[PDB]
Order: structure tokens, then C-alpha cells, then sequence
RNA sequence: GGCGAAAGCCAAGGCCUGUCGGGAGCAACCAACGUUAGGGAAUUCGGCAAGUUAGUCCCGUACCUUCGGAAGAAGGGAUGC
RNA sequence: GGGGUUAUGACCCUCUUAAGGUAGCGUAGUACCUUGCCGCAUCAGUAGCGGCUUGCAUGAAUGGAUUAACCAGAGCUUCACUGUCCCAACGUUGGGCCCGGUGAACUGUACAUUCCAGUGCGGAGUCUGGAGACACCCAGGGGGAAGCGAAGACCCUAU
RNA sequence: UCGACCGAGUGGCUUGCUACCUCGAUGUCGGUUCCCUCCAUCCUGCCCGUGCAGAAGCGGGCAAGGGUGAGGUUGUUCGCCUAUUAAAGGAGGUCGUGAGCUGGGUUUAGACCGUCGUGAGACAGGUCGGCUGCUAUCUACUGGGUGUGUAAUGGUGUCUGACAAGAACGACCGUAUAGUACGAGAGGAACUACGGUUGGUGGCCACUGGUGUACCGGUUGUUCGAGAGAGCACGUGCCGGGUAGCCACGCCACACGGGGUAAGAGCUGAACGCAUCUAAGCUCGAAACCCACUUGGAAAAGAGACACCGCCGAGGUCCCGCGUACAAGACGCGGUCGAUAGACUCGGGGUGUGCGCGUCGAGGUAACGAGACGUUAAGCCCACGAGCACUAACAGACCAAAGC
């Protein structure tokens, strides 16, 4: 009597509404086991191509043989860690304490912030160290931003600004490590945080679909057979039982679909290069040509071309890193045709 | 990546693309594209198609 | 089961009529069920290359007809994907009758078998003329 | 045009009055439609809806029958310039 | 109906009430038991067809049986076909959405931002206890207002 | 393990009883679609007993997180049957769900048969046919805006996390273990480590596939005298191919572990000098709970934190060119110190070799001639990219930090 079947779509990604921030904000950070280091990076989505690879999986019967793998090319020029923020531990949880800022700024950063003309870094740094001595110091993160002007395919000169955690080492060593990076002007690269063959989590705001119906948005069935000709095609049977007499939020309905934040786990970094190697004949469709620092990600990444995406080291990897996998071939074939 | 010619038009098949059709008798045909498969399915011979490397 | 070493889009359903490629005297087979398979509400049980299926003999010798047997799908029209990315597809859909031990019921196979079917059933591969 | 007072296209003649317009690749959803790989009635009370077939000529045509029919049975081939 | 005496069945009776079902057909558009039993067909067939048939309650112009041709008549099978289905996608035209102009109706005891429970003429937005709840507006698909629409056709009652 | 008699109960899913609610109407059965729940648990996890050697079972405990599917007859619910399966559990939500669908059955008006009736007609007996209204005021929810409060000084950017949601994962097969332990043999495991499949989930479009009334070609009828080049044939005449995009049939990703427990296994340990897993104390132990992970989240009225900028000016709105965005609104980018859009050119793509002329051409006195070859990877076309300030991003307008 009515075979069962799972509900339509997950309830874990709700409410499905427009993201308030087109720059994604990481909900979690990797653990502190390693040496002091910045816990993420960012870049701009270009497109897709494929790659022939040598299977490095020790547990595959195909180990050593060639495999074709899909890749999303992301332009990953260096970013600037322009400040160091410290969090205090309080009964209400973590709160920003103070910030140590550089005096050295990229020319376009004033399109976004009101850049400090007058700051006292040492005072801030002192406040931080006093906190550490009191054992109230709870976290250390860098205020960082991208340099889209270094990516001509992307129309924006206005930088995207995001805060990224610094993990690893003792708190003291971590503090020093953070301060060293910032004072320079903060310039750092994909090279510095990530190595090819490692797993990253990639976060991004998905392609916007605007308003869509429950069939697309939730995966409910279309009306079937005779039912499909009666005046109803794409609508669900009912909004609920007689009682409770109200519509539950769990029933699939139309609404904003796409343009949500997603964090996708365990994305293998196939290569971190620079130059025009990955670029496709004719240009990446609706994007442009890539010549410059880039990252190849196994498979797919959330978002349309030009969208900012964020990297962090995998917080829950299934597999051991197999470093620097061998790339036999990278297709430059036109994506038109 | 061993490069193969398309058994129809004769251009080099891009690695990691295309389709092999296995015939009834076990003979084998590598196609570089749908365009070529479909042209073949019309019973057209590539040597008679001017745009084809074979014909050229 | 053992990995096929290929990704399959199942091209067959419960009820599909396919070729019996072998000398058993069964000509046409009707798919009934798919071994180890569980579907979902309204979904037609689906079978493809390398699956073991329960089968019914629709066409053939009087003694083979109406019999319910097991078989293995050795060819399908819907493409499969090989690890180099290329697709492979056949001229028909074909299965080979097999016993409880997965040994072919007949002494001879008719036409090509897909290479991946060897990664599963040795006895069937062994009896193959051509493997592609 | 073709068997045609058929279709389709076009004269003569009539009309732009089956009388509200402007804008958004113009979203969801609905009306009326086109195409849809592999499978091929598994759908459903039920092939409902849709699809298949199709004009003409030649070959050929079963059971049954009130000898009139059944019959365009079925099936096969041809078709332009 | 009830009794005497070589497939269907035969003959003689009795009783009611005149006769006592012939030729046929039969689980029927008539068969309660019933998805009757056997067979065909299907992987599987309360269906369909054939045979059997004691027929709850068949049968001879209350016409019986049967039947070529005919049928927008009821049921079933096969080939072919296919978006009916697996499982949905994209596209086309008119709407929908925004703007100018035109411009109704249904409905309205009052109050009303509700939800979970309880209670109550036993099926509450309004009572009781809690929970939740900043206001206004746009689009949606219709869960609830035992939604709107019709002094219930059912059922009983009316000298 | 099965378990009579008799005795005591629990549920409110059947059936019956009652006649309390509605006859100025609370739309039927079955099905469907979509959501939530219960546990008396079918599978899965952890256990106990066994008439527990193993394997396969049987019975029981905890446990509702997830799963429990596809078909043949029948309107059926139910049930019968088939092949699969880890298993193909059972209930409640107005016998959930007709301002959602369907309309096969019950139960209108037509008709037939059987039975009953003198008859009109009847049956609860069978049978063929037999309709599905409404523009949403309130409430409810899914999504999108505008305001106010926080704030007797605004703004830019970055965060916090009270709380809220999730199944974000469930399950199976195979290999090594191992023809090993166990067993006379027949037969035949496990821990662990691997590989894959299935169902669910979120995203993506290099690959394969669909679309693609952009585009290119072929061709039928007709009209523009022919040619060339075109219109119509339903919103492409038809056929062949198909770019971008959008898509699934394509591709990528989706857990360890820790903490606390249930059943259970135990430790120490009295009451009760012994014994005792329990009374105090403790060690362990479920797919369940909590954390972990993903999503939302300053209106959290204790209405938050940090840094800088600004209070005659920070910043914002309007405007203009656009689109990583979009039903209005919103959102995001660019605006000459500029590649934001268009033109042009090149690149990268689609089609498949243009008009004209030359030669050939079955033939025909000739006229004429379907078609073939060359010129010609031609002609035509592009939703993409680059180069390039040539055109257009001009001109600008406005709000903005209150009082004793
Ligand atoms: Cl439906
Ligand atoms: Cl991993
Ligand atoms: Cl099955
Ligand atoms: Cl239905
Ligand atoms: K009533
Ligand atoms: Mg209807
Ligand atoms: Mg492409
Ligand atoms: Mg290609
Ligand atoms: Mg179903
Ligand atoms: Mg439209
Ligand atoms: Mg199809
Ligand atoms: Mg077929
Ligand atoms: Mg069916
Ligand atoms: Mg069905
Ligand atoms: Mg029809
Ligand atoms: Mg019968
Ligand atoms: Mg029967
Ligand atoms: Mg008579
Ligand atoms: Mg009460
Ligand atoms: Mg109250
Ligand atoms: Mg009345
Ligand atoms: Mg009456
Ligand atoms: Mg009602
Ligand atoms: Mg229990
Ligand atoms: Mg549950
Ligand atoms: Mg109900
Ligand atoms: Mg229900
Ligand atoms: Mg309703
Ligand atoms: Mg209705
Ligand atoms: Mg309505
Ligand atoms: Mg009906
Ligand atoms: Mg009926
Ligand atoms: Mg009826
Ligand atoms: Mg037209
Ligand atoms: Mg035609
Ligand atoms: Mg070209
Ligand atoms: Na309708
Ligand atoms: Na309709
Ligand atoms: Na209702
Ligand atoms: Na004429
Ligand atoms: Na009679
Ligand atoms: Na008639
Ligand atoms: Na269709
Ligand atoms: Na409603
Ligand atoms: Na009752
Ligand atoms: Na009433
Ligand atoms: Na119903
Ligand atoms: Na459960
Ligand atoms: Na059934
Ligand atoms: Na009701
Ligand atoms: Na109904
Ligand atoms: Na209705
Ligand atoms: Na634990
Ligand atoms: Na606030």
C-alpha cells in the first residue's frame, strides 16, 4: 500500500535562498597538526578541459597506466594578506580583539575598503601578546584579498576580501609566522599553501537559476500519464494532509534556486602551474585565455566562469595524499565544436 | 596518449574523446565525432565528402 | 562483484528483448530481473553490460522456450566509458546463457564480447571468438 | 496542382475591424505544439493521449461464406529528373 | 418435490397445481458457492479462449441454437509503433511578470500575526495553558478558515 | 522451540453497538502525488539464549537513523502469483491528501439477463453506457522586496554564534584473509585491509548524449517571366548536419574519530563476615543521542565584536555601459587614471564546396540538355575569445552625521 521512497531533495542545504555574500565564507578550518601556515587560498574559475594522467593509486589494478581525468581550470594568482586579526576567548565564544595592518597597499584596494592612513600596529601587536600571556587568545586569522586586475578575463578590478585562518605550530610561533607574512605587504601564492596531489575543499556560490519550480529545485516527479494532460504538469499533488492544517516548510515548493554557498569536500589538486599550458583553443567560452598562475582541480567546482572560489586543505580527507601526479597530456582542444 | 586516426574522416582523434562502434562481425570503427558517425549512418563514404581529410 | 573497469549506462530494462549469442538453441531472451539489483519507487529495474540477469526464452527451440534461466550481458547499444575516456557501443544487445557456476550453457559464442566481461566471467571470456 | 468543387500556393475582388497597446532571451507556472539517446506498454481500469501506416502501378493474397463477399486480407517490388 | 428401475439418459409412479424441461445451449451480459476444475497463453493472467458442467436461479416467436456481411457497440491476444512509462530535458507560439489606458464580479456578524496541546454540543485563529510573533509590500503553489457556490438529491417524518 | 485450559490487561488499525455532532450538504471507494509521524522491528547496527561445531538457522533484548523496490489477474482495499532483494514490516495523520489529479467500482436518469411480482416495478444479484464548478479576503508555508528598531555621529569592509535544518549519508556484492579456523566428511566462516555496485544527496558541463523554429546544406508544390535571389506551405514545408547555452542518459564530491548511553559483557563492592555487574563507585558497549561536517543565522530587545574612514563631508542613492544576477524590487561589475557594450580585424567554431565562367555530358540537324569536373578547405553563418578607444560609458543630479 503506497511503496515508500525517500523525500524529494535534502533538508540540509536550507533555506534555499540567495547567498548574502558572493564571496563564500568557510564554516570550518583544518586542524593544527602541522607547522604554522595560512589555511586557505582563492582564485577565479575559468573553465574545464581534460587531462591524461598516470594512475598513482597503489590499490588500483590500473596503477601506472594512463587515465583521462576531467579538470576545472582556476586562475590562482598570488593574494595579499593585508592584516592579522586576533580572537579573544570569552564566555560568549570567540570575538575579534584587534588587528595588525600593513602600511603597503595594492592600488585598487580602495575600491572596497577605506584604507588605513593612520594605524598603530605595534599597539595592536602588544594587545595581542598581552592576551596570549593571559591565555585569552583564541584564534589567529589573516585578512586577505585577491588581485582580479591580475586576471584580465575577469572584468572586475575591485578585490574580493576574505578572512582566512592561520593554523599550525604553537600559538607563539603561529603569531610570529602571521606577523612576518603581513609586514611584507602580505604577498603569498598557491604554491605556499598547497602542493599538487593534495586534497582541498573548494567553496563557492553556485550558478544562479533564479526562480524555479519543485521539479527542478527539489527533484519531484512531473505529473504522469493522463494526469499530465489535465491542466497540471509541473505541480505537486498536495501541500499536505488535512491536519496539521498548515503547510510544512518541508514540502517542496518553488523559490530561488542556485546562487547558494556550497563547500565541496576532497577535491584533488592535479597541478599548480603558471602560463598558458591549460588554456583552450579559441579561448575558454564566455571567459577568455589563461596565461598566468593556475590550479587544475579534479572534476567540477561550484559556480559559473569568473566566480571567485576558495580553497582550504581538506578537513576530512578519505585518502592519503599522493603527491605530484604525472601529467602525460593536457587537452587544449577548442571547447567550441 | 597514443593518437589515433578517425576511421571515417581521417583526422587525429583528440585523446579522451570520441566513440568506438563495434560491428556485428566484430570489426571496429573509431569515430572522432557525432558528425562523422551520423554521416556514416547515411551510408555516405568519407572519400566522397570534400571536407574530409580522407577525401583530400 | 569485481569492478568492470568501465562505467556503464544500463541500456536494458526488465521486459527488454535481446539476442542470445550462443549455440544453446535459445534465440531471443526476455529480461526478467537483474542480479544484486534494487531500484526505487516507479523505477524500471535496469540491466547492462556485465550484469548477470535472470531471463526468459521467448524465441528458439521448443525445449528452450518458456524456460527461466540466468545469463550475462555481453553487448549493448548504449555506450560505456573506458578509463581513457573513449566510449564503446555495440550493434545489438546480447546476452549469453549461463549456469549456476557462470559457465556458458552452450559450447560456442556468436559475435564479439566486451573486454570488461572477462574481468567478471572467465568461462564466458574463454569461449569467446572475438573480444573487443 | 491533382482523380477532384481535396490540400498547398496565387490572381480578380475584399481586408489589416475575428480591433487595446508598450517592455523584459521574456524566470516559475499554464495553454497549444516540435524534437528527444537506450529501453519499447514496464504506464493505465483500459494504449486514454500520441504515434505507426498512407497516394498510384505491378506481383500476390488465408480461415470463413448466405458464393455476393471476406479483400486494399496478409505479404513483396516499383515510384524523381 | 418426493419415489420405483445401457455416454447423454431410459421407463413406470406419487404429491402439489395442468404438465414436469424435449432439441439445444450452459460457471453464461443468466452460476450464490467462485479466482469452480482441467487445458491454452504469460516469468507470473480474479482477465480472455477451449473443454468439463449436477444450471443458487438456462431453454425454445416471454423464441432456442447458430451464423457470412456490417459496427465511433463490450472483453481478450499478436506484429508494428511510439515520451503512456523508466525520467525527464531543450526548444516554439500565446499568456503569465513590469509599464500606459480601460475596468467588473464572487464574498464580507465582529475581531483576527499564529502554532502546539487541552477544553468545549464529542471536528476552536477568538475559551484555557504554554510556545512563537517588529510593520508593510511582491510572486507562488493551494494545507486550513469542517473555504465559496446550492433551505441535502440519500434517509426518515408530514393524517 | 511449540504451547492448551483458565485468569488479568493494553491498543483504537476491523467489525458490531449507541444516536452525542452536521441534513439552509464537512464531496464517495480504490488509486495517485507530496509531507509528517507511531513501534507491537521486515532488513540494517549492537546484543542474549539455543535442541549454538562450522555454515545456514530458530527464538529473544535494545533500537524508529536509513531502507522496505519492480511486475501478471482484479475498480478493487485485501489477497493470489512471478522474478529479483539485505529486507521487499505493519499502522496514524477527516479510513492524511477531488478550492491537487483520476473516475475503473458503489449509487441518478437509457438498456439487457436471471429471480420475484397479476402489474407498475423490485433485487443487493450480474451486465454495457452514463458530467468532476470557483479570478484566494484571511490564515499557512516557499522564495523575493520596502521600512522601522538596535542608534543625541554616520559609513566601508571583515567577523562572532544564541539558536535553526540535515540521512548527508544508507545498504549490498566482490578480492586478499582462505578452501584457512570449525568439521569424519560434506561443507565452510571472521577481525582487518582493499575494489566496485546500488539508493539517497549537493554541484558541474572538459567527455558521451538530448535539445538547439541561431546557423549551413539538400529538396517537393506554388508565386515573383527564366536565371540569380526570395515569400508561403503553423507559427522550421519536409529531410540531413549542428555552435553556444541549458541539460542527464554524462562527470565530480558526500567520514573517520571522539564523548555519553540502551540492551548486554564485566570490575571493585556492601547491605547479608560468604556470595552478588548495583545499592554508593567504576571499565566497556548500538546504524540510535551529543560533538565532528554542510546550510541558514545581528530583530539574539543582553538587538553583538574588530579595524579603518568620516561628521562638510566618509559613504550611499540616481544616472550611463553592462551581466558571474534577475518575474517587480533585489544583486554584481565597469564608467576615459577605461576593454563595460557595439563596430572592425584576427582567432576559435557550424555547414560542406557559392554566383559566374570554362571543359565534359546520354542524346538531338539545331534549338536545347538533367547532371559531372575545375576555379573552390569554397561560399555563407556564429549566442565565444583576442587585438583594438573608432562609436557609446556623456552630462551630471541628489541624499548624507537631529534638538535641552
Ligand atoms: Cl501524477
Ligand atoms: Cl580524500
Ligand atoms: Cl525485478
Ligand atoms: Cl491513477
Ligand atoms: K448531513
Ligand atoms: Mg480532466
Ligand atoms: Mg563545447
Ligand atoms: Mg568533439
Ligand atoms: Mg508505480
Ligand atoms: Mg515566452
Ligand atoms: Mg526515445
Ligand atoms: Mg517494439
Ligand atoms: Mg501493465
Ligand atoms: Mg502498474
Ligand atoms: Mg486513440
Ligand atoms: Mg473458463
Ligand atoms: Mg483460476
Ligand atoms: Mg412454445
Ligand atoms: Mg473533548
Ligand atoms: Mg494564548
Ligand atoms: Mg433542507
Ligand atoms: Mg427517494
Ligand atoms: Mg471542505
Ligand atoms: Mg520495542
Ligand atoms: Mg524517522
Ligand atoms: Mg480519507
Ligand atoms: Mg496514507
Ligand atoms: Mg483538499
Ligand atoms: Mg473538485
Ligand atoms: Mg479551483
Ligand atoms: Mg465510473
Ligand atoms: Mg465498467
Ligand atoms: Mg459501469
Ligand atoms: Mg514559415
Ligand atoms: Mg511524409
Ligand atoms: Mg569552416
Ligand atoms: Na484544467
Ligand atoms: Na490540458
Ligand atoms: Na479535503
Ligand atoms: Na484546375
Ligand atoms: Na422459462
Ligand atoms: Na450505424
Ligand atoms: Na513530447
Ligand atoms: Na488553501
Ligand atoms: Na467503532
Ligand atoms: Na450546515
Ligand atoms: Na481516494
Ligand atoms: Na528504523
Ligand atoms: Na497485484
Ligand atoms: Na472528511
Ligand atoms: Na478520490
Ligand atoms: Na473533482
Ligand atoms: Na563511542
Ligand atoms: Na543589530
Amino acid at each position: 500500500p503506497q511503496p515508500s521512497r525517500p523525500r524529494k531533495g535534502s533538508l540540509g542545504f536550507g533555506p534555499r535562498k540567495r547567498s548574502t555574500s558572493e564571496t563564500p565564507r568557510f564554516n570550518s578550518w583544518p586542524s593544527d597538526d602541522g607547522q604554522p601556515g595560512v589555511q586557505g587560498f582563492a582564485g577565479y574559475k575559468a573553465g574545464m578541459t581534460h587531462v591524461v594522467l598516470v594512475n598513482d593509486e597503489p590499490n588500483s589494478p590500473r596503477e601506472g597506466m594512463e587515465e583521462t581525468v576531467p579538470v576545472t581550470v582556476i586562475e590562482t594568482p598570488p593574494m595579499r594578506a593585508v592584516a592579522l586579526r586576533a580572537y579573544e576567548d570569552t564566555p560568549y565564544g570567540q570575538r575579534p580583539l584587534t588587528e595588525v595592518w600593513t602600511d603597503e597597499f595594492h592600488s585598487e584596494l580602495d575600491r572596497t575598503l577605506d584604507v588605513p592612513e593612520d594605524h598603530d600596529p605595534d599597539a595592536a601587536e602588544e594587545q595581542i601578546r598581552d592576551a596570549h600571556e593571559a591565555g585569552d587568545l583564541g584564534d589567529l586569522r589573516l585578512i586577505t584579498h585577491t588581485v582580479p586586475d591580475a586576471v584580465p578575463s575577469v572584468p572586475k578590478k575591485k578585490p574580493d576580501v576574505m578572512e582566512t585562518r592561520v593554523g599550525g605550530g604553537s600559538v607563539s610561533d603561529r603569531l610570529d609566522h602571521a606577523l612576518d607574512i603581513v609586514e611584507d605587504g602580505g604577498e603569498h601564492a598557491m604554491n605556499d599553501i598547497f602542493r599538487a596531489g593534495e586534497y582541498a575543499d573548494v567553496a563557492g556560490v553556485t550558478k544562479g537559476k533564479g526562480t524555479q519550480g519543485p521539479v527542478k529545485r527539489w527533484g519531484v516527479q512531473k505529473r504522469k500519464g493522463k494526469h499530465a494532460r489535465q491542466g497540471w504538469r509541473r505541480r505537486i499533488g498536495n501541500l499536505g494532509p488535512w491536519n496539521p492544517s498548515r503547510v510544512r516548510s518541508t514540502v517542496p515548493q518553488q523559490g530561488q534556486t542556485g546562487y547558494h554557498q556550497r563547500t565541496e569536500l576532497n577535491k584533488r589538486l592535479i597541478d599548480i602551474g603558471e602560463g598558458d599550458e591549460p588554456t583552450v583553443d579559441g579561448g575558454f567560452v564566455n571567459y577568455g585565455e589563461v596565461d598566468g598562475p593556475y590550479t587544475l582541480v579534479k572534476g567540477s567546482v561550484p559556480g559559473p566562469d569568473k566566480r571567485l572560489v576558495r580553497f582550504r586543505p581538506a578537513v576530512r580527507p578519505n585518502d592519503q595524499p599522493r603527491l605530484d601526479p604525472e601529467v602525460r597530456y593536457v587537452s587544449n582542444e577548442s571547447n567550441q565544436g | 596518449p597514443r593518437t589515433r586516426e578517425c576511421d571515417y574522416c581521417g583526422t587525429d582523434i583528440e585523446p579522451g574523446t570520441g566513440t568506438m562502434f563495434v560491428h556485428k562481425d566484430g570489426a571496429t570503427t573509431h569515430f572522432c565525432s557525432s558528425k562523422c558517425e551520423n554521416n556514416a549512418d547515411l551510408g555516405r563514404e568519407a572519400r566522397n565528402l570534400e571536407w574530409t581529410d580522407t577525401a583530400r | 562483484m569485481e569492478a568492470l573497469g568501465a562505467d556503464v549506462t544500463q541500456g536494458l530494462e526488465k521486459g527488454s528483448l535481446i539476442t542470445c549469442a550462443d549455440n544453446t538453441g535459445a534465440r531471443e531472451l526476455k529480461v526478467i530481473s537483474v542480479h544484486g539489483y534494487s531500484g526505487t519507487k516507479n523505477r524500471h529495474p535496469k540491466a547492462g553490460l556485465g550484469d548477470k540477469i535472470t531471463v526468459s526464452v521467448t524465441k528458439g527451440t521448443p525445449e528452450m522456450r518458456r524456460q527461466v534461466l540466468e545469463a550475462v550481458v555481453v553487448r549493448q547499444r548504449k555506450p560505456i566509458r573506458r578509463p581513457d575516456g573513449t566510449r564503446v557501443k555495440f550493434e545489438d544487445n546480447a546476452a549469453v546463457i549461463v549456469d549456476e557456476n557462470e559457465d556458458p550453457r552452450g559450447t560456442e559464442l556468436k559475435g564479439p564480447i566486451a573486454r570488461e566481461v572477462a574481468q567478471r566471467f572467465g568461462s564466458v571470456a574463454s569461449a569467446a571468438t572475438m573480444i573487443v
